[PDB]
């Protein structure tokens, strides 16, 4: 369902800005830019996704090696403007905080399998 | 001597005869023994006389490689292009279970200085460099001594011992390392830099110390090389088998009523030089679990193969092991041969420079999987993976410590693989 | 073969090169390209990473190309299944101590040691035991 | 404009072009994709799959 | 159980820092005019172990960074090549050491013959272990490879590091059961000089064995008994 | 599995045909459900297909596999094949060509 | 440079067995129907040289290569940044086809694409590669060669000292 | 799986293994209809069928 | 002064005085710090999340670090230096961001 960045337990977000989840994307619904962050981590400074481009595949969060993006249980996401369904890093931070547990169960039993 | 039956060496018929210091080790005891005797003589004759002779001698190498001495000296170049040669004596002695050299060294030091002025003779080298190891402090100082005296009396420098040749001798001395024993990493330790050896496509007789023709050789050929001139060939040739000729020093070590270091023809049985020598096995022969011939890096035999095993380089090819040195170790029935042959992985793991990819990664691979498998931790394919392992480090190296490295190991899966099998399942079990 | 140009064989192939020219170097002229991963052209040679190993039909075991001299009538094999089994051996002993940060690596799209990994390796590890760690320090600003 | 954009993408990009070419039978569309790949690529599927 | 140095890299210290001097005697610099004087001028590099081995002897047992740059600027190197060298060979110590540096084999043939026991009561009585200099600084333990010592497998080697270069003497006792290594030990804490070589015998001869805490004397066939043949000449 | 089979060609005969192909696939699922075999679900090749997320966070190799394989992808050789399928509306076939 | 010994053999063999019927050079960009301002862009015909990261051959004009390594490349033109999302905008049509599909073997086929087409191109030729190794470290033995330092001196030897 | 501890790729690479050899085909030589229709049955009890294979090869 | 600043490192994870890999985003805007250039607002960075998070003690010289918990459920698996660290100097896990320190390299 709707995309979620995720974050560590302790509030430092997973995602590391390989930026493999740009490259596998089949639509090029993500833009991805990083820099070195003030303490030294690989972090980013940009990462938006057009919704109105995505097709839900999945595959972005297939090829993430920190599970940092998740497609999310959410499909009552409808926007009264397509500005609205340009999503950006911030916007899906707080995504992933609001549909953190949900998230977290669904991966641990998703774990078992693969 | 005898083609049937070979062992009991005589006194008489023994090179090494001070080996265990009863008197004087110096010039005064030297010259009256023997040595230092009549090397105008025999240095006068020429060097190609001196290869001769030693070709016909067999005297095959000591240290490991066995590779015949007077073929190896004899590829030196004969008349110099501008660059002049060098003689190394490889006196580092770092090998686990020998122990040999060093009692030369500190008790038969002028016979050392004689065979280096001889075979320098033989090689046409100007200059001599006597490597010894830094932990041999007092053996060096021993040696320094007996360069000393013998410049005193002009047995070397210019006009040395009376003939028209020229010869001068060094000791040189390292600070500690097992690799430095190898013939390109000495020469590059002795230049100066780390020892770490060097690709062999180029060969130390065309390019060696300072990029001079340079020949490395053990402490006990080139003792034993002047009284082979000396007694005569044919005398050398007669004690050992066809092609193994000579007598060899024989240090027995481990689980033995007296450890021993002794001179012994080649092609002596196992069982009668250790019976016979070592007092035998602690606890009599029946408690014996193995024994590493020539010493650690040798694969190891077990009894069965120790029943009729020979003491030669050839047959202990046969046997699946060999005469590196004459340094053979006896385990008891009480021994853990997997714990000891995990302590031997774990001296390649310290003594690898690191200088290649195979070497460097996996000897620390293989004492990690030797380690695990010393408490059961490690799974029956495990071994299988070991010997994998092992095949995947032997040739691909630049140097044979990798080789070295790998067949301990190897001589341990093949001969018990019973015990490492019954340690896994016991530890699961219980 | 005039003069200072010598005969090489590799492959089955007939290569023409001078003779102060290396293994690598005849492998190169061939059309053959042998793993590398220490040996530069402009830098001198090591012969450490032992990756570019192949086999001589003279030699007994494998030599390392860029150090071995090419000689006249040389066979060099560049296929035989030894070879591919020591190029697989060389790769799991690199790969064994490597730290696992190539999502992190801003070598990532651009790195020898991946791109030999999947043409000259094995997809799976056997290595289960601790890795080596080391402290980096400055080299400067740049 | 689907095969021409097939040729911009890479080959397990390309899987989901299959499904969308006929929405009433995604699996035996994207399944002759596949079915070609692995012959080229000379792939042995597990009997499981 | 690492030994002394567990960094290949310099570690500032009060002790071994930048600003700290080091510079050869003039007795210890004729020293080493003496040692440089065996290798070609051109090639003078040769010299940089030697050299090394006579600065550590003369600053107490420890290789700093002062005395790795004093080499380099003698030998006219680029003092990489002596960082590398002095990081190589094991006998460089580049960390603090004490009066007495204590090294056991652990390697094989020791091992079986009780080198594991020895180290026991030694770290016993010292109190520290391996790697660890004792808390008076009178012992620095440590753990080395086969020595050539192997016929006299249960064995232990000190290093003299208090008077200098003029009293330096690295000595090894040997065919030593536990008991043995204490007292050896003892007696080089009050100063007083022990039986150098093996305790229980003179060298390799066939004498005995050490089996547990116990040597077991036991003497069969002997060889080199006797008069020794002489100077002889083929005829 | 038999092939439901009609001859008059009329809507009727093609009607009555898929009543009876939905039949015929019952009966293939059923014997899927019964046989279903148990052991890998796809290739045991990392080269051509992902490693498990276990494996990739702990093995070296298997990392650079997903990394070249979610970036790069697997490299096809080169070769044409045109390969159908009895697709429910009828045969389904691409033509694929690789250099 | 042996033989790929592959489908690339019937691939040549297709290719030397047909041909083309000659036309005169531009009439063929009449019938593609694009616009006809498309082939007032000028054409640059050149090989990408290796990467300096990597020391693969393959993209590089070498005989292990046996892929197409001539690329036909428009000049580059406007590009801009969305005023809402910051992303690339741009308007010129021929931006990525040249680099990503205009591939050919050899540097006289995309210039008889081209002048088929009409494009006005420049040919630009890869500076050689030569593996050549200098002198001073033409081989591993060069390395502890004498020419390090010269040759040893011997006025250290005891017997000259004395 | 016997793959876990055994690790050989270029024993089990059948991708970069496959090859195309080359032959030339002439009009002079006659086709060999011997090889059609002498095997070919002439009554039903000769009549043989080649099965449906069932599986598709697996590397198991 | 942000404008003629040398972007610097802070040096958790790297070291006190280094450059700080830059792009130009955010360049004409005027931003010049990594969470302004993606977050507008006034609240808690995920890097003040991070920094508030305290350096664990460990025993040894390596420290396997796999992110989370469960292997399979983190970062790929880490081993990291602990020599020559420190309760105020400590090694940090570059997937993660966590601090780690040993007193083991003191002989201790
Ligand atoms: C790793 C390694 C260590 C070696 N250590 C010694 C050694 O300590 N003493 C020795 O005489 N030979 C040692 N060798 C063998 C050397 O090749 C030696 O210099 C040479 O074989 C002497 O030749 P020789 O048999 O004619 O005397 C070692 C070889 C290797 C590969
Ligand atoms: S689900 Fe697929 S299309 Fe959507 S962002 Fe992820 S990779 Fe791109
Ligand atoms: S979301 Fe995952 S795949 Fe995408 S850049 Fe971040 S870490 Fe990489
Ligand atoms: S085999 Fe080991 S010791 Fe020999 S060169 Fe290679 S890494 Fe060094
Ligand atoms: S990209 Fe290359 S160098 Fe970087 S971590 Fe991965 S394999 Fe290692
Ligand atoms: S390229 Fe490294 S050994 Fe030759
Ligand atoms: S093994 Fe200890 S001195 Fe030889
Ligand atoms: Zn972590």
């Amino acid at each position: 369902g709707e995309h979620a960045l995720r974050r560590y337990p302790t509030g430092e977000e997973r995602c590391i800005s390989c930026k493999l989840c740009e490259a596998i994307c089949p639509a090029q619904a993500i833009t991805i830019e990083a820099e070195e962050r003030e303490d030294g981590s690989r972090k980013t400074t940009r990462y938006d996704i057009d919704m109105t481009k995505c097709i839900y595949c999945g595959f972005c969060q297939e090829a993430c090696p920190v599970d940092a993006i998740v497609e999310g249980p959410n499909f009552e996401f409808s926007t009264e403007t397509r500005e609205e369904l340009l999503y950006d890093k911030q916007k899906l931070l707080e995504n992933g905080d609001k549909w953190e547990q949900e998230i977290a169960a669904n991966l641990r039993t998703e774990s078992l399998y693969r | 001597p005898e083609k049937t039956t070979f062992g009991g060496l005589r006194d008489q018929d023994r090179i090494f005869t001070n080996i265990y210091g009863r008197h004087d080790p110096y010039i005064k005891g030297a010259e009256a023994r023997g040595d230092w005797y009549m090397t105008k003589d025999l240095v006068g004759k020429g060097r190609d006389w001196i290869i001769d002779q030693i070709k016909k001698s067999g005297l095959r190498g000591r240290g490991g490689a066995g590779f015949a001495s007077g073929l190896k000296w004899s590829f030196m170049p004969k008349v110099s292009d501008g660059r002049p040669s060098y003689l190394v004596v490889n006196g580092d002695e770092s090998e686990p279970g020998t122990c040999k050299d060093r009692e030369i060294m500190r008790h038969e030091p002028h016979k050392l200085v004689e065979g280096c002025l001889v075979a320098g003779t033989a090689m046409g080298a100007r200059a001599g460099y006597i490597y010894i190891r830094g932990e041999f402090v007092n053996e060096r100082k021993a040696v320094e001594r007996a360069v000393a005296e013998a410049y005193a009396k002009g047995y070397l420098g210019k006009n040395a011992c009376g003939s028209g040749v020229d010869f001068d001798l060094f000791v040189h001395y390292g600070a500690g390392a097992y690799i430095c024993g190898e013939e390109t990493a000495l020469i590059e330790s002795l230049e100066g830099k780390q020892g770490k050896p060097r690709l062999k496509p180029p060969f130390p007789a065309g390019m060696g110390l300072y990029g001079c023709p340079t020949t490395v050789t053990n402490v006990e050929t080139v003792a034993v090389s002047p009284t082979i001139l000396r007694r005569g060939p044919e005398w050398f040739s007669s004690f050992g088998r066809k092609n193994n000729a000579g007598t060899k020093l024989f240090a027995i070590s481990g689980h033995v009523n007296r450890p021993v270091t002794v001179e012994e023809e080649m092609s002596i049985p196992l069982r009668e030089l250790i019976e016979r020598h070592a007092g035998g096995v602690r606890g009599g022969w029946d408690n014996l679990l193995a024994i590493i011939p020539g010493g650690s890096s040798v694969p190891l035999l077990p009894k069965k193969m120790c029943d009729d095993v020979i003491m030669d380089f050839d047959a202990l090819r046969t046997a699946q092991s060999g005469l590196g040195t004459a340094a053979v170790i006896v385990m008891n029935k009480d021994t853990d041969v997997i714990d000891a042959i995990a302590r031997l992985s774990y001296f390649y793991k310290h003594e690898s420079c690191g200088q290649c990819t195979p070497c460097r990664e996996g000897t620390g691979w293989l004492y990690d999987i030797m380690s695990r498998m010393r408490k059961g931790d490690a799974r029956l394919e495990e071994i299988d993976m070991l010997w994998e392992i092992t095949k995947q480090i032997e040739g691909h190296t630049i140097c044979a410590l990798g080789d070295a490295a790998a067949w301990p190991v190897q001589g341990l899966i093949r001969h018990f693989r019973s015990e490492m099998e019954d340690r896994i399942k016991n530890a699961d079990q219980q | 073969l005039p003069a200072d140009k010598m005969e090489v064989f590799v492959n089955g192939e007939a290569v023409v090169v001078p003779k102060n020219f290396t293994v690598l170097q005849a492998c190169d002229a061939a059309g053959v390209d042998v793993p590398r991963f220490c040996y530069h052209q402009r830098l001198s040679i090591a012969g450490n990473c032992r990756m570019c190993l192949v086999e001589i039909e003279k030699a007994p075991k494998p030599v390392a190309s860029c150090a071995f001299p090419a000689g006249p009538g040389m066979k060099i094999k560049t296929d035989t299944p030894v070879i591919k089994k020591a190029r697989e051996g060389v790769m799991e002993f690199l790969l064994i101590n490597h730290p696992l940060d190539c999502p992190i690596c801003d070598q990532g799209g651009e790195c020898d040691l991946q791109d030999q990994a999947m043409i000259f390796g094995s997809d799976r590890s056997r290595f289960i035991e601790y890795k080596r760690a080391v402290a980096d320090k400055n080299l400067g600003p740049l | 404009g689907t095969e021409k954009l097939l040729e911009y993408k890479t080959y397990n990009q390309g899987i989901p072009y299959f499904d969308r070419l006929d929405y009433v039978s995604m699996m035996c569309m994207e399944h002759s994709y596949v079915l070609a790949i692995e012959q080229l690529l000379n792939v042995a599927v597990p009997l499981r799959g | 159980t690492n030994s002394t140095d567990v960094f290949n890299v310099h570690h500032d210290t009060p002790e071994n820092n930048k600003d700290t001097k080091f510079d050869f005697t003039e007795a210890n610099y004729k020293l080493v005019n003496k040692i440089m004087s065996n290798y070609p001028s051109n090639y003078k590099a040769s010299a940089m172990i030697p050299l090394l081995d006579l600065a550590q002897q003369q600053n107490g047992g420890v290789v700093s960074l002062a005395v790795m740059n004093r080499v380099a600027q003698i030998l006219e190197v680029p003092p990489i090549k002596v960082y590398e060298v002095a990081t190589f060979f094991t006998m460089f110590n580049r960390s603090k050491m004490g009066k007495y540096h204590v090294c056991i084999c652990g390697t094989t043939p020791c091992r079986l013959q009780g080198a594991q026991k020895i180290e026991e009561a030694i770290t016993k009585h010292l109190g520290v272990g391996i790697g660890q200099t004792t808390a008076d600084g009178t012992f620095t333990l440590g753990e080395m490879e086969c020595m050539g010592a192997c016929v006299n497998a249960p064995m232990i080697a000190v290093a003299d590091y208090r008077n200098g270069v003029e009293g330096f003497s690295y000595n090894y006792y040997e065919d030593l059961t536990p008991q043995d290594a204490v007292n050896i030990l003892e007696k080089l804490k009050k100063g007083e000089k022990p039986k150098l070589g093996s305790q229980h015998r003179q060298t390799a001869e066939p004498a005995g064995a050490v089996v547990g805490d116990k040597w077991i004397p036991s003497s069969g066939e002997q060889t080199l008994m006797g008069e020794l043949p002489g100077p002889y000449c083929r005829d | 599995f038999n092939v439901p089979i009609a001859g008059h060609g009329d809507c009727y005969d093609r009607y009555l045909v898929r009543v009876q192909e939905m039949r015929e696939s019952l009966r293939i699922i059923y014997q899927c459900l019964n046989e279903m075999p148990d052991g890998l679900y796809k290739t045991p090749d990392q080269k051509v297909s992902p490693p498990s997320r276990g494996q990739m966070k702990q093995s070296m190799e298997s990392l650079i596999h997903h990394f070249k394989l979610f970036s790069e992808g697997y490299h096809v050789p080169a070769g044409e094949t045109y390969r159908a399928v009895e697709a429910p509306k009828g045969e389904f076939g691409v033509y694929l060509v690789s250099r | 440079a042996t033989a790929p010994q592959d489908f690339s053999l019937a691939m040549k063999k297709a290719d030397e067995i047909y041909s083309g019927k000659t036309v005169k050079a531009g009439d063929i960009g009449f019938s593609a129907g694009v616009p006809l301002e498309t082939y007032n862009r000028k054409v640059r015909i050149f090989c990408p040289a290796k990467a300096a990261s990597q020391s693969g051959l393959g993209r590089t004009l070498h005989p292990s290569s046996k892929a197409p390594q001539w690329k036909i490349v428009f000049e580059n033109l406007s590009k801009w940044e969305n005023p809402l999302m910051g992303w690339t905008s741009t308007a010129d049509p021929l931006e990525n086809v040249g680099r990503s599909t205009l591939l050919f073997y050899t540097k006289e086929e995309a210039a008889a694409f081209c002048a088929k087409h009409g494009w006005e191109y420049v040919v630009d030729e890869p500076n050689p590669r030569k593996h050549i190794r200098q002198k001073r470290y033409l081989g591993y033995g060069d390395n502890y060669s004498i020419k390090r330092k010269g040759v040893p001196d011997l006025a250290h030897l005891p017997s000259n000292r004395s | 799986p016997k793959l876990v501890y055994d690790i050989k790729y270029f024993a089990r690479d059948y991708r970069r293994n496959n090859s195309y050899t080359v032959r030339s085909v002439d009009s002079k030589t006659p086709f060999d209809y011997s090889k059609v229709f002498g095997s070919a049955p002439l009554k039903p009890a000769d009549v043989k069928t080649v099965r449906i294979p069932e599986v598709m090869p697996h590397r198991g | 002064a942000e404008k003629n600043k040398i972007p610097e490192t802070v040096g958790g994870a790297a070291f006190k005085g280094d450059l700080r890999g830059t792009s130009a985003v955010g360049l004409g805007d005027g931003l010049y710090s990594h969470t302004s250039k993606w977050m507008q607002g006034n609240g808690k960075s995920p890097m003040d999340y991070i920094n508030e998070v305290e350096p664990i003690k460990v025993k040894g010289l390596v420290v396997a670090s796999h992110g989370s918990d469960d292997p399979a459920l983190g970062c790929p698996v880490e081993y990291i230096s602990l020599k020559g660290t420190s309760y105020e100097n400590p090694a940090v896990c570059k997937y993660t961001g966590n601090r780690y320190y040993s007193d083991c390299w003191k002989h201790g």
